[PDB]
């Protein structure tokens, strides 16, 4: 019964323990652009000052 | 696209088209007459000047290097244009940019020697200025009558030529 018990508070802490390492690897994952700026304006293309436009710009 | 220096110096180069681009017929208008005739330019050479901003655009880096046959193509329409006005209307064309030499290049300035004109192109040369983006149920402004901006002084030319467009029925 005591093995029992231990068996569940050990894989308890094994859980804990491999749930907080997943998390550090989620933390240091490279983020995607939707998550990080706005999630709108997906594009960071910045287009902007249109009044004295040039035709080709973008390349 | 930018406004000169503090002291900016003058500077040219005495070299020639290189190699492959022939010679072009290039515009050798002022700016009052090709202000005068910039509609019947834009009315006629519509698509050739249309593609060459898209020409440009597409031309990312390219560019200026990339249309020279096209630099080409839209002046020399332009320049046939003026050609043909030259022989069509040259008195009242002549007649509107001498209203409109003055004034500061105001279009404001000279309605009156406008109108005879309208009618002498539409004529001969069968172009007419047209205004894009007007959407209807809007008097195109150089067609409206009584405007609230009259012009300080008309020619003294082109009211009498004006007179004598009612007289002779042209008008």
């Amino acid at each position: 019964d005591i093995l029992n018990e231990e068996a569940k508070i050990v894989q308890a802490l094994n859980n804990q323990r491999e749930l907080t390492i997943k998390m550090h690897e989620l933390k240091r994952e490279e983020k995607d652009y939707a998550h990080s700026y706005s999630p709108l304006f997906s594009d960071p293309v910045p287009q902007g000052g249109s009044i004295g436009k040039a035709p080709g710009s973008s390349r | 696209p930018r406004e000169a220096a503090a002291h900016w110096v003058p500077f040219e180069d005495k070299a020639n088209m290189p190699d492959n681009v022939p010679d072009v017929v290039e515009v050798g208008a002022t700016s009052a007459p090709l202000l005068s005739a910039s509609y019947f330019i834009g009315a006629k050479c519509k698509p050739y000047n249309d593609d060459f901003m898209l020409c440009r655009e597409e031309s990312q880096g390219s560019g200026a290097i990339d249309c020279l046959k096209e630099g080409r193509r839209v002046t020399r329409c332009a320049v046939s244009v003026i050609e043909d006005i030259n022989k069509s209307c040259l008195d009242e064309f002549r007649l509107h940019w001498q209203c409109l030499e003055q004034n500061n290049h105001q279009l404001s300035g000279c309605r009156k020697a406008e109108a005879l004109l309208n009618k002498c192109v539409f004529t001969k040369l069968n172009l007419e200025k047209k205004i894009p983006g007007l959407r209807p149920d809007e008097e195109p402004v150089f067609l409206k009558k009584d405007p609230w901006i009259k012009p300080a002084v008309d020619d003294f030319k082109s009211v009498r030529a004006y007179a004598e467009a009612k007289k002779n029925g042209t008008l």
